């Protein structure tokens, strides 16, 4: 049955670094794009970037570029998202969605995982 | 709907030589670009997508260019298999469309 | 295993209906579409149409009217129907698999010739 | 980058009520515009996309339309499952972008 299942390093310290993971099931990440959003506390969603399984392909909002870094483990289904410098601004929520379904149009995506909260201290 | 001008429509070549081939878009088209090449009488074959990846198992000397409306794709080194004839299709918005392709002959 | 391949009537003549069928095996057909392309006889590749893995279809503007695509989930089959047919109709009609974006897979063609 | 501009903000309604949010791109868009819902646990699902299409298992309550800049999400009949944060999102150009979302409250 198709889930992304998120979890990773909740509570951190200032200028640490963190590495979330999304494993997925149901299906094989080299056959999609994997998406990492955040949200902020009491905030809109942003979309940090995406990868490629099959290719490799990283694009990344350019205001993240050098912050985050997308990486996938096909061998282990699993996407992972490395944090660096973390400052008080990247205490969020930190989601990750995928597109299973071939939808008409471009952008939709159909699968979400539950979020992980970062509390950089 | 976008239409894609390639030129040239014709392309006598030796082998050992480097040619170029473009594709023009009515409107940007974001990189929504692929190529195909079409040996005699068989199916269209896709060679580089989304403007510069190479489809898995193409020779590295096939690399694709460009951005906007100006698209290109340059093969280094003809071998005497490169020859057909090619085609670039956008895929930004629907009617997908195809250029009129180059018929790429030995000189 | 990626294969896709059309079945037609071969010749028909004009004004007829046409039906071309589209077997594809070793995908699913809700993560991918399938496009129409034909390609006249001494001419460049002349795109109809696609399905969406959704359901939905997008077609070629100036063929819209005599123009409808479908397909079965379950046997695994996409469908092209034509209505009066012109004698320029004539062509090799093929069907490819769109992924991300691209026509990775493309069937081998079936060449319809519209007769009298 | 294209910016997204949803209202109200916040609002209050009552069961069976008709309420509609409003997303508004900085350019056009072309109707790539997807609805999401965030229930109250966090967890998200996709209403709506490409304007008005709906995702399977959501009510006909729910009904998407737009063109160009101007795109709304319309909920009739408002159901007590429905207290949730709406967002929109474009999927025109990348990177995508959300709305600031719509929280939307039963009285
Ligand atoms: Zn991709
Ligand atoms: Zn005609
Ligand atoms: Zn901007």
């Amino acid at each position: 049955q198709v889930q992304l299942q998120q979890s990773g390093t909740e509570l951190v310290k200032s200028g640490a670094s963190v590495k979330l993971s999304c494993t997925a099931s149901g299906f094989n990440i080299k056959d999609t794009h994997m998406n990492w959003v955040k949200q902020r506390p009491e905030q809109g969603l942003e979309w940090i970037g995406r990868i490629d399984p099959a290719n490799g392909n990283i694009q990344y909002d350019p205001k993240f570029r050098g912050k985050a870094t997308i990486t996938a483990d096909t061998s282990s289904n699993t996407a992972y998202l490395q944090l660096s410098s973390l400052t008080s601004e990247d205490t969020a929520v930190y989601y990750c969605a995928t597109k299973v379904i071939y939808y008409q149009g471009r952008g939709a995506m159909d699968y979400w995982g539950q979020g992980t909260t970062l509390t950089v201290s | 709907d976008i239409v894609l001008t390639q030129s040239p429509a014709s392309l006598s070549a030796s082998v050992g030589e480097t040619v170029t081939i473009t594709c023009r878009a009515s409107g940007n088209i974001h990189n929504y670009l692929a190529w195909y090449q079409q040996k005699q009488g068989k199916s269209p074959q896709l060679l580089v997508y989304y403007t510069t990846t190479l489809a898995d198992g193409v020779p590295s000397r096939f690399s694709g260019s460009g951005s906007g409306t100006q698209y290109s794709l340059k093969i280094n080194s003809l071998q005497p298999e490169d020859f057909g004839s090619y085609y670039c299709q956008h895929f930004w918005s629907t009617p997908r469309t195809f250029g009129g392709g180059t018929k790429l002959e030995i000189k | 295993q990626v294969q896709l391949q059309e079945s037609g009537p071969g010749l028909v003549a004009p004004s007829q209906s046409l039906s071309i069928t589209c077997t594809v095996s070793g995908f699913s057909l809700t993560g991918y579409g399938v496009n129409w392309v034909r390609q006249p006889p001494g001419k460049g590749l002349e795109w109809l149409g696609m399905i969406w893995g959704d359901g939905n279809t997008d077609y070629n503007s100036a063929l819209k009217s005599r123009l409808s695509i479908s397909k079965d989930n379950s046997k695994s089959q996409v469908f092209l129907k034509m209505n009066s047919l012109h004698t320029d109709d004539t062509a090799r009609y093929y069907c490819a698999r769109e992924r991300d974006y691209r026509l990775d897979y493309w069937g081998q063609g079936t060449t319809l010739t519209v007769s009298s | 980058d294209i910016q997204l501009t949803q209202s109200p903000s916040s609002l209050s309604a009552s069961l069976g009520d008709r309420v509609t949010i409003s997303c508004r791109a900085s350019q056009d868009i072309s109707n790539y515009l997807n609805w999401y819902q965030q229930k109250p646990d966090g967890t998200v699902k996709l209403l709506i996309y490409y304007t008005s299409r709906l995702h399977s298992g959501v009510p006909s309550r729910f009904s998407g339309s737009g063109s160009g800049t101007d795109y709304s999400l319309t909920i009739s009949n408002l159901e007590q499952e429905d207290i949730a944060t709406y967002f929109c999102q474009q999927g025109n150009t990348l990177p995508w972008t959300f709305g600031g979302g719509t929280k939307l409250e039963i009285k």
